[PDB]
């Protein structure tokens, strides 16, 4: 299966090489640490996983974080460091594998991190830019993720490519993860209540 | 579900491949090699049909799996249009004289034959000769 | 004096390395005793250079000189921690903390330099000192900063607790009392859960457990932290309520459709929620329906590899390829790879090869393909199935990576260099290799090192079998040089590894002080242990491993003795599609001062080999490694305590461990070239706890065969150890024609892959 969880500094080595296979713009380590270290609560990673039922050890392959765990998809997400307004998240890179699509891997680990962003860092909003060519990235952010879209940004990557920048204001009410944990609707929408006992 | 976008010659590899599949012994390796009308038609992110013309219709295939599903004649009314906005009313097509499956059903459109074979109209991968036959419609 | 220290600076700033190095080092020599800011200003050189332990020497002297800039401390700080001297680290924040109180940013320092010299106490002292002065004067800013710095108190108090009750409860009020200034409530909640269960109150941290599910139910691990505080550990008919009633709050997560998959043990059962949790995928066409239970094929294969053929191929059964096209191929496309593990190679193309020809537009099925032909030993064909794939679309820069690779892996160097520099940055060069070595991607300089040590093999043996008998001769100063030309790449791919990881020791300089003012110490301690541990990630010490065979052989081979130049233009021109690094950087393009050195053994230990076993743990040693290594240095008390603590974990029957054993006790003859005294010492030891393992006493007979003892004590199928001997069989010579043979015919249950690969280079 597919695990979810935040993202470590033993996470950031194996995440440039997901981003070395995957996205356009390259960050050095240096980058990564200058996020995770910043920022420790913010990003968010998608792993393999290998519950015990013998036992393994780790392959030599760049994207093995540790045995039986093997990085899929990540999130690394910041607070606006930049210097004069209200506190801002922005999502700096998000990339998850192309055998990994139709599972909502990009999409679990959007809402954790905009759930994280509004808890931790108390965020108004998160800020974001597209690439206008993408359609499965507007698809994403904004009908899914419930994004909006504001301005159109003319060729703003280096390859002269037109962004979409996309704002989102942060809600904790509305980020809630356990509020799209169904989607049949209506039908009762059972959900724990962290009272009664499960046995 | 049966979307149609351009090629875009970063994917012209699919184009080449769904007409080296579909009929594929005349389709030459240096003609696609050129293009950068093309368009192709999706089936849910599945490339399944593929139609390049010229101002013509030069190819017109859809995988088997997915033809009959109104799939291919979907193309075909993408060809109309844009013959339709150059300012012309000639679309026409050179198939080849075997292909009569392919002639029938595909005439179901006002597509008229010029008439008899043309005799080697073009040589395929091998380099023999093919007998050739025209159809053509107006708009 | 101070003139010629300044200009270096002022010369290194700009950019002319070479003369900012020379007049620094004028400028000590001159003195010998200098001005504070002349001892400041090589100090900020020495720190630019990397040279952090004469920086650190050139900033103690510069206030020892009278210095009144109170930043040297914060200075040395920083640059003491770099270097793990944190006994001095400590002195220095003590110092700065005193100078400048009013920064909480030097509290947290000088706390985090106490709590990691042991002295934890200290550092709550401090945290809580501040704490109190800054009493309702937190502003929104600072909150953040105050929320680290409470669970920073947090952590230390609760590592001091350990298990002691009484204390793991006042851990769990300050927890308790800090909590609404406190913003990482899941690191918040977390800790509450441990202690919890280390204070016995099971029944509380089921609580938490339950709240953090909530907060993320796709996180496998408190899934299964919750059953240890239900006490259903071991109750597959509790733990089967238990996620079927977690099933409705969660029925898009799959933990709790997946670990019932790992407990129960009913057929009929176990197959129902099997079929729950494929099936729907199939339906939906997921690429990654065999990859997500896959896991279950290397844990429990036995019982679940043959009920999931039947509920998958039953499903594809009443499937229609016009119909259902989509559920129809990603069944084929999970049968393909279910065959492929279990090596029903037949089968597995049997399933591919219909999805491909249904549709040949989705590159997922190219892959496949070209995984099962690379099984079967087909690389270049592989590498051509890829190359198909990746035509289909030239901007999926996920494919053009798989495709160079397998042209890496068939050795096809220049197809895979020129599809990688279809995304690189090349800008004023030819190609993509400096710009890969930019952006340290490892994925690529590791595949294509390994790639020129084959390269450098199978050019090595055409000189050795053309040589055997006019152009046949300029023909050869032409191989003559590709063995060396490949050496020396694939050598200089190799040595750019350490230098990515030194890099990454490096990069956390800056955060020593940076982590402190961004109020992240929590975040910055596991900075710390992940500096301990650079030299152990996979990338370093794949590259490590497969160093080792090149500096080993030069070694071995030193063991016996190993119109002119009008050709340059093919070198010098070829130089410059084989550049790394910027030539202003580097002059040995070919690695060609690597592979004539006159000190293998010294290259690969401070290369490698140093920076890694200092830092490895006991857990993860490679111990045949340090056998090899020691062995060709002399320390031989050293290759049986790797033998000894490789014995202590594999058991005495493996095959790799006898012929350790039998290199190493063959090494305790006389005439052997040891230190008499570690033989004896080795002797010694061999006796002592391997006397009923080896026939020590026949290491003196000369007419003993110990390869008649090794199959009859390790058989003849143990692969790994008979190419152990084989090769050391200069060393032990026990029947090498005998020994060969008898390798060759124990490559039969292997897969082609495997096979001819042992054949063409092992061998
Ligand atoms: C030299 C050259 O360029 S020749 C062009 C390539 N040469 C060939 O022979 C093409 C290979 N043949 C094919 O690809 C298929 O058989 C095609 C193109 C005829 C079928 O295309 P489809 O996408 O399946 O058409 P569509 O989506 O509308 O569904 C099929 C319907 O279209 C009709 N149809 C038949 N031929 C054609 C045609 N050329 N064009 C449009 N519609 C057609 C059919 O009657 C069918 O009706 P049905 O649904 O009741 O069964
Ligand atoms: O993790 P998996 O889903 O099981 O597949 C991987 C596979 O990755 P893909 O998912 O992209 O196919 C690798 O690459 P390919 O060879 O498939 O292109 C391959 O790594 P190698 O380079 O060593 O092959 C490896 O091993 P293998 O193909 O022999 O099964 C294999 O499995 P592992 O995770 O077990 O290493
Ligand atoms: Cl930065
Ligand atoms: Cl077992
Ligand atoms: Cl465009
Ligand atoms: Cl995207
Ligand atoms: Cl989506
Ligand atoms: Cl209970
Ligand atoms: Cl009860
Ligand atoms: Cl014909
Ligand atoms: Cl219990
Ligand atoms: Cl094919
Ligand atoms: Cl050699
Ligand atoms: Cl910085
Ligand atoms: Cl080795
Ligand atoms: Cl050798
Ligand atoms: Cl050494
Ligand atoms: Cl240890
Ligand atoms: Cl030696």
């Amino acid at each position: 299966p597919i695990n979810i969880r935040r993202a470590t500094i033993n996470d950031i080595i194996c995440m440039q090489n997901a981003n070395l296979h995957n996205l356009p713009e390259n960050y050095m380590m240096k980058y990564y640490m200058y996020h995770i270290l910043s920022w420790p609560e913010a990003s968010f990673v998608a792993t393999t996983t290998t519950l015990d039922c013998d036992g393994r050890t780790i392959k030599l392959d760049p994207t093995y974080l540790a045995p039986g765990e093997k990085l899929v998809g990540y999130v690394l997400v910041k607070m606006n460091d930049d210097p004069n307004e209200p506190p801002n998240g922005h999502i700096t890179s998000l990339s998850v594998m192309r055998t990994y699509r139709r599972m909502g891997i990009a999409e679990n680990l959007m809402r954790q991190a905009l759930f994280a962003l509004r808890e931790v860092h108390q965020a108004e909003y998160v800020s974001l830019h597209v690439r206008q060519s993408n359609r499965a990235a507007l698809h994403l952010y904004r009908d899914t993720l419930a994004f909006e879209v504001l301005s159109i940004e003319k060729s703003y990557y280096q390859d002269g490519e037109d962004a979409y920048a996309m704002k989102k204001v942060l809600k904790l009410e509305e980020l809630q993860i356990s509020n799209f944990t169904h989607r049949r609707l209506n039908e009762e929408k059972l959900e724990d209540d962290l009272e009664s006992d499960l046995l | 579900i049966c979307t149609l976008d351009n090629v875009y010659a970063n994917n012209l590899g699919m184009l080449t491949k769904l007409a080296h599949v579909t009929v594929p012994n005349l389709y030459q390796d240096a003609f696609f090699s050129a293009l950068f009308f093309t368009q192709m038609a999706y089936y849910s992110e599945i490339p399944v049909g593929g139609l390049v013309a010229k101002l013509q219709i030069e190819f017109l295939g859809v995988l088997p799996n997915y033809r009959h599903k109104s799939i291919g004649s979907k193309l075909l009314k993408f060809a109309e249009d844009k013959c339709s906005e150059c300012h012309q009313h000639n679309v026409f097509v050179y198939l080849p004289a075997v292909d009569d499956l392919t002639k029938q059903w595909f005439i179901a459109h006002g597509f008229e034959q010029v008439g008899e074979t043309v005799n080697n109209f073009i040589k395929g991968v091998n380099g023999d000769e093919q007998d050739a036959i025209l159809l053509k419609k107006h708009i | 004096v101070d003139s010629l220290a300044l200009k270096g600076l002022d010369l290194y700033s700009v950019g002319e390395k070479d003369d900012a190095a020379s007049y620094v080092a004028n400028a000590i020599r001159k003195i010998e005793s200098a001005s504070p800011i002349c001892c400041h200003v090589l100090g900020i050189y020495m720190r630019n250079t990397k040279e952090y332990k004469e920086s650190i020497k050139w900033f103690t002297a510069a206030l020892n000189n009278g210095s009144t800039n109170k930043q040297i401390y914060r200075d040395l700080a920083t640059l003491q921690s770099q270097i793990g001297d944190f006994k001095s680290a400590l002195v220095s924040r003590k110092k700065y903390w005193e100078a400048f109180l009013g920064y909480r940013a030097n509290w947290t320092s000088l706390a985090v330099a106490q709590d990691v010299n042991g002295e934890r106490q200290q550092a709550i002292n401090t945290l809580s000192q501040f704490e109190k002065l800054a009493e309702g004067k937190i502003s929104d800013s600072e909150k953040y900063e105050h929320s680290e710095c409470l669970m920073y108190k947090n952590d230390v108090m609760y590592k001091a607790a350990s298990d002691n009750q009484d204390k793991l409860q006042n851990v769990l009020k300050h927890l308790n009392d800090i909590e609404p200034c406190v913003f990482d409530k899941f690191g918040l909640l977390e800790r509450k859960a441990t202690i919890y269960m280390k204070l016995g109150q099971l029944k509380d941290a089921s609580i938490v457990y339950r709240t953090l599910i909530k907060r993320n139910p796709d996180n496998f691990k408190y899934y299964k932290l919750l059953e240890v505080s239900l006490g259903i550990q071991g109750d597959n008919k509790l733990k089967k309520a238990l996620y079927g009633k977690l099933e409705q709050f969660y029925p898009r997560c799959e933990p709790p459709k997946f670990i019932p998959l790992t407990f129960l043990q009913d057929k009929e059962e176990l197959s129902k929620k099997l079929r729950e949790y494929v099936l729907p995928q199939l339906k939906r066409g997921v690429p990654a329906t065999f990859s997500n239970v896959k896991p279950l094929y290397q844990r429990r294969k036995s019982k679940v590899s043959p009920l999931l053929e039947k509920i998958v191929l039953d499903y594809l059964s009443g499937l229609d390829p016009t119909q259902d096209p989509i559920p129809f191929i990603w069944t084929n496309y999970y049968l393909s790879q279910h065959f492929l593990f279990l090596k029903d190679f037949p089968k597995a193309q049997e399933y591919i090869d219909a999805a491909l020809d249904h549709t040949p537009t989705l590159v997922e099925f190219y892959i496949l393909k070209a995984r099962i032909l690379k099984h079967l030993g087909l690389m270049d064909t592989a590498a051509g199935i890829l190359e198909e794939g990746r035509q289909l679309d030239l901007q999926d820069r996920f494919i053009n990576c798989k495709t160079v690779k397998y042209f890496l892996r068939a050795n096809n160097i220049d197809k895979a260099v020129e599809v990688a520099s279809l995304f690189t940055k090349n800008d004023d060069s030819v190609n993509g290799i400096k710009d890969l070595h930019l952006v340290e991607a490892s994925w690529f300089i590791v595949e294509q090192a390994e790639a020129y040590y084959r390269l450098y093999l199978d050019r090595k043996k055409k000189l050795d079998d053309l040589e055997s008998l006019e152009q046949i001769a300029n023909d050869i100063k032409e191989n003559q040089w590709l063995v060396r030309k490949y050496k020396g790449l694939a050598l200089k791919r190799f040595n750019a590894i350490p230098k990515f990881y030194k890099q990454f020791e490096d990069d956390q300089l800056d955060f020593h002080s940076y982590c402190m003012r961004k109020g992240t110490p929590r975040a910055y301690l596991e900075m710390l242990e992940w500096g301990k541990a650079l030299y152990t990630k996979p990338m370093y010490v794949r590259a490590m491993k497969e160093a080792s065979k090149l500096y080993f052989q030069m070694h071995d081979d030193r063991l016996k003795r190993k119109e002119a130049a009008a050709m340059n233009k093919r070198k010098e021109t070829e130089a410059k599609s084989v550049a790394a690094y910027p030539s202003d950087q580097d002059n040995d393009v070919f690695g060609e001062k690597l592979i004539e050195t006159s000190t293998p053994m010294e290259d690969f230990a401070t290369e490698f080999y140093n920076n890694y076993s200092m830092q490895v743990r006991e857990d993860e040693r490679d111990y045949i490694l340090d056998f090899e290594f020691n062995y060709r240095i002399g320390k031989l008390a050293l290759c049986f305590a790797s033998l000894n603590k490789f014995a202590k974990r594999f058991g005495t029957t493996s095959g790799l461990f006898g012929s350790m054993a039998i290199v190493l006790l063959h090494a305790t003859r006389n005439d052997t070239p040891f230190d008499p005294i570690l033989k004896k010492v080795v002797t010694k030891s061999l006796e002592k706890e391997y006397s009923e393992n080896f026939p020590l006493n026949e290491i003196s007979n000369n007419s003993f065969d110990w390869l008649n003892f090794y199959q009859e004590k390790f058989g003849k199928n143990d692969i790994n150890g008979l190419l152990f001997l084989y090769r050391y069989r200069d060393d032990v010579p026990i029947g090498s024609s005998n020994l060969k043979e008898m390798i060759i015919s124990s490559l039969s249950p292997l897969e082609p892959h495997s096979q001819n690969e042992i054949l063409q280079y092992y061998l």
